[PDB]
């Protein structure tokens, strides 16, 4: 991963939030950096653009007033402020870049960093396993799955195995339920495996900063 | 002050076979138009540069085309792992600008549910809560109903309904279906089910457990 983003982070309304975005081998002088927004209903939208070799900016008109962009060229970090949010500016925010000499369009998004801004507090997930039991064998194969409840903001990354079994996994997006966010996630493995070779599900909540292991039960 | 627009939302096309996204810039932006792919929980990734050249390790059946204000994306080739939003983006003058972008779903056979019930986790329990859940695999078309019964009667409160994207590799849809409960209400009652209808049956798909034993 050659842009390197901060995790989901939740905001207060009409306070600041900084990102960082991390750039990788010796190349940070080569580009110009760029930070795009990205609201699940609407487009993208371009919000601002650093030269990282002096520290000159360039940016859309409509977010000038209430975003800084800086550089640390020692640490070859782009970072982006953003003040007085409001909920218009909770979104997806993406580093990106292009070749310093000409604009390309860009060659190289970031992971993108979502940005709540609410008045709530920080809530980790509780994890819970899915294992097979009173159900029919459902043929040759046995799907598994992990229930990921009562976190707050999005999101969480589900993986099997470390990042194993990732082909056979079902991801299932988060529904609000009492302020609170609930998803889940299956992986379906051939039933002659099951007891030994053993399944565990791995859950990131970067904006709690919480990791929860959960190993499933024979 | 560019608007590209993008004034489909939607595209269908069958694998094998082409598809056409569109995007007109409200003023000339001679060629200077990006194109990109982003897949479900992915970054965009760069497709064309320039309207019409490709990116080094992009596939053949990716063409760009255009010139001035309208704007073509072609997938002659479709496979399913091209589901993804598509969007262009003008680079001629700024602010940068892109379109609202065009998803691409696939057209496949019809397919049945295969369905999982599970019931609360002990770790669920002890905390307090009790949740039943049921995956509805790889089905066709998306629209489908669940029905939660407790003991033969209805239930609709506490339960979330959760659709994945289209499946990268077989074009199906998934189904995730949970029923929240406390524990106390759980433990009370016996018999859990899920009753999912769907156009490839006119008998509903069923599964079932009893909490007094399983
Ligand atoms: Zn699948
Ligand atoms: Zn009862």
């Amino acid at each position: 991963v050659q842009l390197q983003q901060s995790g989901a982070e939740l905001v207060k309304p009409g306070a600041s939030v900084k990102l960082s975005c991390k750039a990788s081998g010796y190349t940070f002088t080569n580009y110009f950096i760029y930070w795009v927004k990205q609201r699940p209903g609407q487009g993208l939208e371009w919000i601002g653009e650093i030269n990282p070799r002096n520290g000159d900016t360039d940016f859309n008109e409509k977010f000038e007033s209430r975003a800084t962009l800086t550089v640390d060229k020692s640490s070859s970090t782009a970072y982006m402020q953003l003040s007085s949010l409001t909920s218009e500016d909770s979104a997806i925010y993406y580093c990106t870049r292009s070749p310093y000499g000409n604009n390309y369009g860009f060659t190289y998004w970031g992971q993108g960093t979502l940005v709540t801004v609410s008045a709530a507090k920080t809530t980790p997930p509780s994890v819970y396993p899915l294992a097979p039991g009173c159900g029919d064998a459902a043929g040759s194969s046995v799907t598994l799955g992990c229930l990921v409840k009562g976190y707050f903001p999005e999101s969480v990354t589900v993986t099997w195995n470390s990042g194993s079994l990732s082909s056979s996994v079902h991801t299932f997006p988060a529904l609000l339920q009492s302020g609170l966010y609930t998803m889940s996630s299956s992986v379906t493995v051939p039933s002659s495996t099951w007891p030994s070779q053993t399944v565990t599900c791995s859950v990131a909540h970067p904006a709690s900063s919480t990791t929860v292991d959960k190993k499933l039960e024979p | 002050d560019i608007q590209m627009i993008q004034s489909q939302k939607f595209m269908s096309t069958s694998v094998g076979d082409r598809v056409t996204v569109t995007c007109k810039a409200s003023q000339n932006v001679g060629t200077n138009v990006a194109w990109y792919q982003q897949k479900p929980g992915q970054s965009p990734n760069a497709l064309i540069y320039s309207a019409s050249y490709r990116y080094s390790g992009v596939p053949d059946r990716f063409t760009g085309s255009g010139s001035g204000t309208d704007f073509t994306l072609t997938i002659t080739n479709v496979q399913s792992e091209d589901l993804a939003d598509y969007f262009c983006q003008q680079y001629n003058s700024y602010p940068l600008t892109f379109g609202t972008g065009t998803k691409l779903d696939l057209k496949r056979a019809d397919a049945a549910p295969t369905v999982s019930i599970f019931p609360p986790s002990s770790e669920q329990l002890t905390s307090g809560g009790a949740s039943v859940v049921c995956f509805l695999n790889n089905f066709y078309p998306k629209d489908i109903n669940v029905k939660w019964k407790i003991d033969g009667s209805e239930r609709q409160n506490g339960v979330l309904n959760s659709w994945t994207d289209q499946d990268s590799k077989d074009s199906t849809y998934s189904m995730s279906s949970t029923l929240t409960l406390t524990k106390d209400e759980y433990e009370r009652h016996n018999s859990y089910t899920c009753e999912a209808t769907h156009k490839t049956s006119t008998s509903p798909i069923v599964k079932s457990f009893n909490r007094n034993e399983c």
